């Protein structure tokens, strides 16, 4: 996106799956 | 006529499209406007590693939004960070 998108990795933890 | 960000938009692989609102909906968990209000915001941050005021996180959308709203969107988001992709290229 605007950069090298620290998004993509941004979820680190989750639930549900 | 906004076609030089509209037409780098699908420059976007499946990936990255797809999973573009996969972050977004961190932002957006109850969110019934679906734009992030700065409040939410500041978790984006936090994702980088910081956790600075709500306050300071407003001038992180301040400075970036485009259309001055106060507040980034979707579809501000996902257009309106193009505007830094396009970059005279
Ligand atoms: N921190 C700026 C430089 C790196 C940018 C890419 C990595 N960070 S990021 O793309 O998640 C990101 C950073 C700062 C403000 C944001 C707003 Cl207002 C909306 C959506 C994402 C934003
Ligand atoms: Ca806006």
């Amino acid at each position: 996106r605007i950069s090298a998108d620290a998004m993509m990795q941004a979820l680190l933890g989750a639930r549900a799956k | 006529m906004d076609d030089i960000y509209k037409a780098a938009v699908e420059q976007l692989t499946e990936e990255q499209k797809n999973e573009f609102k996969a972050a977004f909906d961190i932002f957006v968990l109850g969110a019934e406007d679906g734009c992030i209000s700065t409040k939410e915001l500041g978790k984006v941050m936090r994702m980088l590693g910081q956790n600075p005021t709500p306050e300071e996180l407003q001038e992180m959308i301040d400075e970036v939004d485009e259309d001055g709203s106060g507040t980034v969107d979707f579809d501000e988001f996902l257009v309106m960070m193009v505007r830094c992709m396009k970059d005279d290229s």
